[PDB]
RNA sequence: AAUUGAAGAGUUUGAUCAUGGCUCAGAUUGAACGCUGGCGGCAGGCCUAACACAUGCAAGUCGAACGGUAACAGGAAGAAGCUUGCUUCUUUGCUGACGAGUGGCGGACGGGUGAGUAAUGUCUGGGAAACUGCCUGAUGGAGGGGGAUAACUACUGGAAACGGUAGCUAAUACCGCAUAACGUCGCAAGACCAAAGAGGGGGACCUUCGGGCCUCUUGCCAUCGGAUGUGCCCAGAUGGGAUUAGCUAGUAGGUGGGGUAACGGCUCACCUAGGCGACGAUCCCUAGCUGGUCUGAGAGGAUGACCAGCCACACUGGAACUGAGACACGGUCCAGACUCCUACGGGAGGCAGCAGUGGGGAAUAUUGCACAAUGGGCGCAAGCCUGAUGCAGCCAUGCCGCGUGUAUGAAGAAGGCCUUCGGGUUGUAAAGUACUUUCAGCGGGGAGGAAGGGAGUAAAGUUAAUACCUUUGCUCAUUGACGUUACCCGCAGAAGAAGCACCGGCUAACUCCGUGCCAGCAGCCGCGGUAAUACGGAGGGUGCAAGCGUUAAUCGGAAUUACUGGGCGUAAAGCGCACGCAGGCGGUUUGUUAAGUCAGAUGUGAAAUCCCCGGGCUCAACCUGGGAACUGCAUCUGAUACUGGCAA
């Protein structure tokens, strides 16, 4: 407040709005993956899986979605689709 | 030989699970009498079919659900 | 108010003078303690028709508290005697409200007002 | 992270430093892994003044520890007194 | 610190001199020796078991010239030591610098000896020492300093220095104003003068 | 070198012996009060309202990540008045820079506090299913492009705080694509994920003569490792109360889905019906804990400020973001209490940071100085910041050192006090004489805390480069906040410097006068009603000392809750008596196991600290080397008499 950390105040907000937008796209895609899994179309599930893999590792490298979470997602969402296929 | 202990059952129905009473003998520091202290532990065990009076060997493990961080290894005899 | 400030050599010596002046204020305390008993024999009131008023007073300015307290002891009659107990300077505090709770008196302050630790006594017993 | 640094436990206008390996996020007198030497400012004509086990310090430096500037000078001083 | 009173009043109360005068006179003449220490003091010699303990405590303190808190500090220090506690007590009492000055005879009295240590005249192992309660150790040379050595103060002492006691727990010169402390004082040097087996008991009353 | 450690007295009766309480002598304190107080060293100093706060300060930093001139300091060109060769004044990022701003990292550390918190915490010993900034070792890449936007300009709303509209512009900011195993996910085949440049100098090729390009330094990225740090889990131990006896629905377990960095009722859905409980659940009251400190002969008890470790909290209440790390002491949002400013429309705050103030209370401090040193933040370094820290101020609070003179001195002066009025005492004390001058007072001198860093040189290493830079030597300039430093030398002259309690018995130390069961003394039993060794006063005496005494506080003494280490016929104390479950204990013989127990070994048991042996501060206190202690615990290997288990 009193000291010059008004800079850090505006820095966290802009990065938040940036990260939230990518996290929003990340989740809307993962639910549209899990839509296909709930639907039981194994080809459309695998097509949607082939859609999410670049994006999930890309956010993992950006780091906001975080590394071991991203790997556990690719593992978990594999395990349903390769029962379906 | 990696860490293990030994006790008795007193466990009803409970799938993949057993509870295990471990008795030990401890000196009270002031008066010096040795009194038997009872450390009751919840235990995991798939294929749960130990008898109530059965006496069981035991070992530590990861949390296998809460309170259950021990696992059985061998059981001596069958009580009834 | 109305007397002399002088700059001095050292702080330690002006503790020792101040403690001598406190001894002098104790000489003025013992003077004011002796005077009341020998003026009329009694500790307070000579005749049996006794009435008094007590007040507790704090003015914001210390020159004022000493002057107007004298003018409140001026106006008194013999039959009902009015007297100050515990003249203060500045804001009303916990112990000031405690004196008029202990012995009944009216608690007044000039431009002076109550503070939180006075309010705590006042909300308990509204003097 | 570990730093080799001098901690001040001596008397008023008469220090006595204790060279020690300790974490950065802990106060000057705070937690440390082990003691490793000592430094009296008045070494004088008595037969000890600066003492520091180099087999411990070169080991911790090799594992990655950095050296405060005084201790860094004192290591290249104290040698075998060579 | 120091007593600062009539010296003979202590000597009559304690019941023998503490050597607070020259020894020309006044152990039998000026003193009223043990006759009465104060105005009603003619009329009692009876005493309690606490009083005989305290009197020897006071005798020893009034000999060595030390206060009750400091004397307690010596008793506590004698206690942690191995070997006899009474013996190490009397060793700590004898081990004072002003006491070695009194033994050398550099100061005629213990008070003049303390004056001489105070006034910066004394050197031990070539250090100067103003502190009265310095302790003199095995293989400590001790001396009065060269600069203003052997003034009228020391010179007057040296005559009665020639023939009193002069024992062997110091090496004594007094020609160039020095001494050497080799052996410690031992039990037979200073026992029976003091009830030491009693004095060591008393703090557990 | 390391086991030398333990006391009792007074008091119930006419008198005695018991029992048994009460009381005192001891040590100790973050102390207060009372009276008195010279100097020095060291240590320590709001334990009350987690009550509220004026004013100042408490973390920012990189132009060597970037637009930039808002600085302002030079230089140059040019435009100009001349001083006529220079000053002057407009331009100009040319150049040493550098505000506001953009980006990165630091803001999650240190510091303060003890409210809540009885274990989810803490301590000890173990563990498995985990992550971990910066910082290092290893192995390799560091390709090619793109779009914005604040600042800044032009408008515009505002009392102020604080903004609005529209364009323009860069980056180690942001976003695509290429590139990708030893990595992630998969059985495999495979799929997919990164990049950033910046800086110094230089021959050659050449350059839209900006640099291309070379070479050095550093940063960027991915991965396997290190050490560190943190999360997690389990056992045992770690306040009080039974006039708290029943307690638990996500409760207890399973399966599956989801969730976290990760185990996990962590959370859902569904299934099952359990879980905890006399070894004290639950509830209530009460409290930060330990290494330790204090006391104690030891065993024990009390205590947890100082110091350090850990935990918890940051006006009240709750949540999330950013980021490696926070559910964030001087960040954010919202809600609440409350406080302030105001042009009244609308805005602002969280000193349990350092100082400091109100209030509280018996009571705990200077609105100081400095980054000189140590340790930090940022940075390549310089450098800058550092109320951490180093220092100083204040206080007899504690510990400890020292002084307030020494020697001589009988006529044993006068006075005071007593006095059988013979004398005695105060008292060698004074007086007098002869001496010394510490520490003060005053005038002179002067260590160490300073090693480094900076700048200049040389070597060596490096390189296409005698370059150029670093490393490693040399040399020269320097670097003290405290500071009138510690410490030393010279001078005058006993000059400047002793008080306080107590004296019936306990308990060391006695008379006289006054008062007269009054006034008062009292910690205890008790003193005083005219001859008071106990009141008041004096004289005398004793203890202790710059302190003394009282009070409050804790342990002791107290074997007076009794493990070590107690009683219970009649003194307090055996249930009215019996049967009986849980519990405690168990004849005698053999075998066996080796839990208890006993032995050995390893690891660990933080350091400070206590103890034992040493060193250094003018000497001690204090500081400090080394050892022991580290009284415990766990695991592992052994022993088999005893107890337990098991077998006959």
């Amino acid at each position: 407040n009193i000291k010059s950390a008004k800079k850090r105040a505006i820095q966290s907000e802009k990065a938040r709005k940036h990260n939230a937008s990518r996290r929003s796209m990340m989740r809307t895609f993962i639910k549209k993956v899990y839509a296909a899994i709930e639907a039981g179309d194994k080809a459309a599930a695998q097509k949607a899986f082939n859609e999410m893999q670049p994006i999930v590792d890309r956010q993992a490298a950006k780091g906001l979605i975080h590394k071991n979470k991203a790997a556990r997602h690719k593992a978990n969402l594999t395990a349903q689709i390769n029962k379906l296929a | 030989k990696i860490r293990t202990l030994q006790g008795r059952v007193v466990s009803d129905k409970m799938e993949k699970s057993i509870v295990v009473a471990i008795e030990r003998f401890v000196k009270h520091p002031i008066y010096g009498k040795f009194i038997k202290r009872t450390t009751k532990l919840h235990v995991h065990d798939e294929n749960n079919e130990c008898g109530i009076g059965d006496v069981v060997e035991i070992r530590e493990c990861r949390p296998l659900s809460k309170t259950k961080s021990w696992t059985l290894v061998r059981v001596v005899e069958k009580a009834v | 108010a109305g007397d002399e400030v002088t700059v001095v050599r050292d702080e330690k010596k002006a503790r020792e003078v101040a403690l001598y002046r406190q001894g002098k204020f104790r000489e003025v305390k013992l003077a004011r303690q002796q005077k009341s008993k020998l003026e009329n024999m009694f500790a307070n009131m000579t005749e049996g028709e006794v009435h008094e008023v007590n007040i507790v007073l704090k003015a914001d300015v210390q020159g004022s508290v000493e002057a107007i307290s004298d003018s409140l002891l001026k106006l008194s009659t013999d039959e009902v005697k009015v007297k100050i107990i515990g003249s203060g300077v500045g804001g009303i505090t916990e112990t000031d409200a405690t004196l008029a709770a202990a012995s009944n008196a009216i608690l007044v302050g000039f431009n002076v007002r109550a503070d939180a630790s006075a309010r705590k006594v006042i909300e308990a017993e509204s003097l | 992270m570990v730093t080799i640094r001098l901690a001040r436990h001596g008397a008023k206008k008469r220090p006595f430093y204790q060279v020690v390996v300790a974490d950065s996020r802990n106060a000057r007198n705070g937690r440390f892994i082990e003691r490793v030497g000592f430094f009296n400012p008045i070494a004088s004509e008595k037969e000890e003044g600066t003492r520091l086990d180099l087999d411990r310090i070169a080991h911790w430096v090799g594992q990655g520890a950095t050296i405060s500037d005084r201790v860094a000078a004192l290591i290249k001083e104290v040698n075998k007194a060579a | 610190a120091r007593y600062l009173g009539p010296k003979l009043k202590l000597s009559r109360r304690e019941g023998t001199d503490l050597f607070l005068k020259s020894g020309v006179r006044a152990i039998d003449t000026k003193c009223k020796i043990e006759q009465a220490p104060g105005q009603h003091g003619a009329r009692k010699p009876r005493l309690s078991d606490y009083g005989v303990q305290l009197r020897e405590k006071q005798k020893v303190r009034r000999i060595y010239g030390v206060l009750e808190r400091q004397f307690r500090n010596y008793y506590k220090e004698a206690a942690r030591l191995k070997g006899n506690t009474g013996e190490n007590l009397l060793a700590l009492l004898e081990g004072r610098l002003d006491n070695v000055v009194y033994r050398m005879g550099f100061g005629a009295t213990r008070a003049e000896a303390r004056q001489l240590v105070s006034h910066k005249a004394i050197m031990v192992n070539g250090r100067v020492v103003n502190i009265a309660s310095y302790q003199v150790s095995p293989n400590d040379v001790v001396s009065i300093r060269e600069k203003a050595k052997k003034q009228s103060r020391v010179k007057a002492a040296l005559e009665l220095a020639e023939q009193r006691e002069k024992p062997t727990w110091l090496e004594v010169d007094a020609g160039k104003m020095e001494g050497t402390f080799k052996r410690k004082p031992e039990r037979s040097d200073l026992s029976a003068d003091i009830n030491e087996h009693l004095i060591v008991e008393l703090y557990s009353k």
